[PDB]
RNA sequence: GAGGGCGUGAAACCGUUAAGAGGUAAACGGGUGGGGUCCGCGCAGUCCGCCCGGAGGAUUCAACCCGGCGGCGGGUCCGG
RNA sequence: CGGCUACCCACCCGACCCGUCUUGAAACACGGACCAAGGAGUCUAACACGUGCGCGAGUCGGGGGCUCGCACGAAAGCCGC
């Protein structure tokens, strides 16, 4: 009820996962993040069943609903007052997202702009007093 | 390629009657690419090595 | 499966030009333009030469852009290149023939200009000629290249006339021994 | 440019671009020509012929200095000296020539081409081939020898 | 302390730089979009007297 | 000269802010954000734009005078219109369409004048 | 524009001889600007702080109308001590606050021959 | 010190002026003129989308 | 929450608290279910932008013209 | 009320521990207790091929010289009898 923007049909994802990487549970050395194992006796890459899945082309999302947030936008940073007034022409498909090392007293005043040229802002109420 | 006037201005700003023809330096051909092509090869002429 | 033939995806060719010269890039273009426009198949392959790198784009010689117009039926057509036309030495006449090329020499031009010729560019060639009539397209002697020479099935064994590799071509320099019949075998 | 480099690219890979069958350690073949006659042969033979034995005889103490004569050719024999040159000499006046002389030029010998015109000239030089002394002849210029 | 630093360049692309980049000052529309200020400034390459 | 200009500052520029998504131009005059040809107010040699006003009242419109080049001291004329949103829209429309001066772009200064006469009122 | 070649720009080179320098550098390194009638009256920009030197601090915790006389003058700290400007420890010992005499307005100067003499090549000098 | 296209630098010994490659270089004048657009097929802006 | 090897303070490992579980050693992939922390909102009550027919109010231009500067366009290529 | 998720648990099915020598590895083949930092195709010379740019029967100042002393100037500009 904020900005209600344009048609957004179901944004599916085909898997919501974000594949994990293999014996990464057995080694807190290997961070979560996937890396493509190269063995010559690997099962992952043998791809057996049963085993995790390799993250290939065929989990590519529609490009109609490609960087889409569950409000219907699409993100876009922003630092000061001129890439706020930057989003005037485009502000019923892309949202801005201020920057985390934005103080509270220009935050306010960007947000304060984004509420005037109603430019849907993804932390409306944070890093307030 | 026209060479046009520009005039030529005081130190006040106002124009003066002074018309100096445009050479044709401005109206050669502009390549963006071999301009960085020879700057990149002149920032590397243009250093001390470093630390062996 | 239903391909049971191999997979080349891509057959040899080349889409865009690898060159990043925006007058260049204006040129395919235009010329892109008028090869998807005018079904003009002149157009076609000037834009093909185009999207042709440097080196398969050899430089005409002026001798040579004289004779493919001294034959009979080139009168008035003018002499399209795509590459550059050069001096050459060896002339002493030139006539009063149309250039129409990329990058003609100094030279090239200043004896163009003083035989009474007019040299053009591309975007001019194209607002005279849109479909190309009138127009005799050119290229230059490519297997003539000191690397098209090295080149064959062997260096020597059925003598094979292609030019091995070495310093300094004399005596003492790969000379004995399958160059001659008296030290070793010949070839 | 490290950033344009195959390496950066073959990283992750285990054997990095060499195999892991073959296990190219340090030198298999050996170093440099290395085997010129006995194992290498197919490829010191057949991509290099002539390159083992003796040719001919030994110039002690040779110099790239005593045989120094460059060669000019009949078309190059008329821009040694400018056009302006040879229009104003030839330019209907009389019987007279103008003389081109290659020796300024830095040339000694001139070697024999075709694309001669019918205006005569005198060619001044150390050295002259019989090809080029009959076209000389032919087009009707006179042959100077100089030292 | 031997790595190949320095790196010659042709004079005629040295020069072929320069004049490219002279003529690409020239244009209003690459200096704004290199962002120098051109707002209030008058007439392009700006010519002052020789009291100056 | 413009697709010259256009070739040289559709990259390498103090603009197109190509950060993780879309391109924005944000091009000092300028009708829609995104950076193309079309819609592009330093090149051409006719531009249009509406910015806000400086008194708060009122849009002003930046128009290319188109006949003086390279003197950009002169070189834009600007008007400032404060009406009650339709007559000034109407104003849009015949200056755009009642003259040559650019026949494309009508809806990028329309859109942009009435989004703009929207976040202005309240 | 640094344009003699025979002095630093260097950080490292700077900073060693800033904290490595001797007693007499450290003298016009702790040096302090004057107030502006006594800069008025003497012609001169700044003077180098001793013992006798009546001060009013301009920045830091105690700041203005608290014109003291100094009594010690670290130069090994870079630090001189005012009468006037106090701090209580835990035990109710009194102590003096560090201060750097660059954020000192020296208000009176003390008067000797030497001085005198100071303050006529300062106004010879700066003319 | 680089001259025109006519007469060579005179302060420099051997440079001139480098070969421009598209003289009149309006593109949009170009694709616009009679003389292109007398010689096109037809605008073909048709979609002809995938019949089920 | 900077207390004399004292900026920031992670992992391996240990202690306590909270939640959950335990005969097939632990751990994993696909699919759901249950619980908990947290997030957005008010949960039988949440949609906007335009046009037109109705009900009160205050305004001033617009429709046509006079007055005015600035910009677009083309003809005599008029004066240069 | 809704919520996929780097939270926990249960259930059905599948699932031997990674890396490499090997024709063949989960192997009763070898290395690995765990974690943090460092860690391996670089540089020079030469050649060949492909590509991009400049000039083009020519091309190239890398060797020196010229400018007023300049932080960037150990740069850059120029030589041409
Ligand atoms: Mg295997
Ligand atoms: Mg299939
Ligand atoms: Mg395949
Ligand atoms: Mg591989
Ligand atoms: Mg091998
Ligand atoms: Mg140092
Ligand atoms: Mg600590
Ligand atoms: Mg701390
Ligand atoms: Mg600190
Ligand atoms: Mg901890
Ligand atoms: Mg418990
Ligand atoms: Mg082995
Ligand atoms: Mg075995
Ligand atoms: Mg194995
Ligand atoms: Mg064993
Ligand atoms: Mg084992
Ligand atoms: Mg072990
Ligand atoms: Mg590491
Ligand atoms: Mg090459």
């Amino acid at each position: 009820a904020a900005l209600r923007p344009l048609v957004k049909p179901k944004i599916v994802k085909k898997r919501t996962k974000k594949f994990i990487r293999h014996q990464s549970d057995r080694y807190v050395k290997i961070k979560r993040n996937w890396r493509k194992p190269r063995g010559i006796d690997n099962r992952v890459r043998r791809r057996f069943k049963g085993q995790i899945l390799m993250p290939n082309i065929g989990y590519g999302s529609n490009k109609k609903t490609k960087h889409m947030l569950p409000s219907g936008f699409r993100k876009f940073l922003v630092h000061n007052v001129k890439e706020l007034e930057v989003l005037l022409m485009c502000n019923k498909s892309y949202c801005a997202e201020i920057a985390h090392n934005v103080s509270s007293k220009n935050r306010k005043a960007i947000v304060e702009r984004a509420a005037q040229l109603a430019i849907r802002v993804t932390n409306p109420n944070a890093r307030l007093r | 390629c026209a060479r046009p006037l520009i005039s030529v201005y005081s130190e006040k700003g106002e124009s003066s009657g002074k018309n100096v023809t445009l050479p044709a330096v401005f109206k050669a051909p502009i390549r963006p690419d071999i301009v960085n092509f020879v700057h990149t090869n002149l920032r590397k002429n243009n250093r001390q090595p470093y630390a062996v | 499966g239903v391909d049971i033939r191999h997979n080349k995806d891509r057959k040899v060719r080349r889409k865009e030009p690898k060159s990043q010269d925006i007058y260049l890039r204006l040129l395919v273009k235009l010329y892109r333009f008028l090869a998807r426009r005018t079904n003009s198949t002149f157009n076609q392959v000037v834009l093909k030469r185009l999207f042709m790198s440097r080196t398969n784009r050899p430089p005409l010689s002026l001798s040579r852009m004289i004779r493919k117009m001294k034959l009979p039926g080139r009168e008035n057509k003018t002499a399209v290149v795509v590459g550059t036309i050069t001096d050459d030495v060896r002339v002493q006449e030139v006539p009063k023939l149309k250039v129409c090329a990329l990058r003609v020499t100094s030279r090239a031009r200043s004896r163009i200009l003083r035989a009474g010729g007019k040299i053009l560019t591309f975007d001019q060639l194209a607002l005279d000629s849109p479909k190309g009539c009138g127009t005799v397209l050119l290229s230059g002697p490519r297997k003539g290249r000191e690397v098209y020479r090295h080149f064959g099935k062997a260096p020597g064994t059925p003598h094979s006339h292609t030019k091995p590799y070495v310093r300094s071509k004399g005596r003492k320099f790969e000379r004995a021994r399958g160059r001659r019949a008296s030290r070793g075998y010949k070839n | 440019p490290s950033r344009l480099r195959k390496t950066r690219k073959l990283r992750g890979h285990v054997s990095h671009g060499h195999g892991r069958i073959g296990k190219h350690r340090k030198h298999p073949g050996g170093r440099g020509n290395a085997g010129g006659l006995h194992h290498h042969r197919i490829n010191f033979d057949k991509y290099h012929p002539g390159y083992f034995g003796k040719v001919g005889m030994k110039h002690y103490h040779l110099k790239r200095n005593q045989s120094f004569c460059p060669t000019v050719n009949l078309d190059k024999l008329w821009t040694l000296v400018s056009e302006q040159t040879r229009v104003n000499a030839a330019k209907n006046k009389t019987g007279a020539a103008p003389i081109i002389d290659v020796v300024r030029s830095g040339y000694y010998k001139v070697l024999g081409k075709g694309k001669l015109p019918k205006q005569p000239v005198i060619v001044k030089a150390k050295f002259f081939s019989r090809r080029a002394e009959e076209k000389i002849k032919s087009v009707g210029g006179a042959c100077v020898l100089v030292a | 302390t031997w790595r190949r630093w320095h790196r010659r360049v042709n004079t005629t692309q040295k020069r072929y730089a320069i004049c490219s980049a002279l003529a690409a000052s020239a244009l209003p529309a690459l200096v704004m979009s290199k962002g120098h200020r051109i707002e209030e400034v008058p007439e392009l390459p700006l010519v002052v007297e020789d009291k100056v | 000269s413009a697709h010259l200009q256009w070739m040289v500052v559709r990259n390498c520029s103090s603009f197109l802010i190509k950060r993780n998504k879309q391109t924005y131009s944000t091009e000092p005059n300028n009708l829609k954000a995104r950076n193309s040809f079309r819609y592009n107010g330093l090149i051409h040699r006719k531009t249009v734009g509406v910015e806000p006003a400086a008194d708060g009242k009122g849009v002003v419109v930046v128009i290319k005078r188109r006949s003086g080049q390279r003197k950009p001291a002169t070189s834009y004329v600007r008007t400032t219109i404060n009406k009650n949103a339709r007559a000034t829209l109407s104003s849009i429309r015949h200056m755009i369409r009642k003259n040559k001066y650019r026949p494309d772009l009508r809806m990028a200064a329309i859109r942009r004048a009435s989004a703009i006469l929207r976040s202005q009122k309240p | 524009m640094k344009f003699n070649p025979f002095v630093t720009s260097d950080r490292s080179k700077n900073r060693k001889r800033h904290f490595n320098a001797p007693s007499h550098i450290r003298r016009k390194i702790m040096s302090s600007p004057l107030s502006k009638e006594l800069r008025q009256k003497y012609n001169v920009r700044s003077m180098p702080i001793r013992k006798d030197d009546e001060v009013q601090v301009v920045r830091g915790h105690y700041k203005g109308q608290q014109i003291g006389k100094v009594v010690q003058v670290y130069r090994k700290k870079y630090v001189i001590y005012i009468e006037r400007v106090q701090r209580e420890k835990a035990n109710g010992t009194t102590v003096h606050v560090g201060i750097h005499p660059s954020k000192v307005v020296i208000t009176r100067l003390k008067l000797d021959k030497d001085r005198k003499k100071i303050l006529e090549r300062k106004a010879k000098s700066r003319q | 010190l680089y001259g025109t296209w006519r007469k060579a630098a005179s302060l420099k010994s051997n440079y001139n002026l480098p070969m421009h490659k598209m003289i009149n270089t309006d593109l949009s004048r170009i694709l616009k003129s009679p003389e292109i657009q007398r010689a096109l097929r037809a605008p073909r802006k048709k979609i002809h989308r995938r019949v089920l």
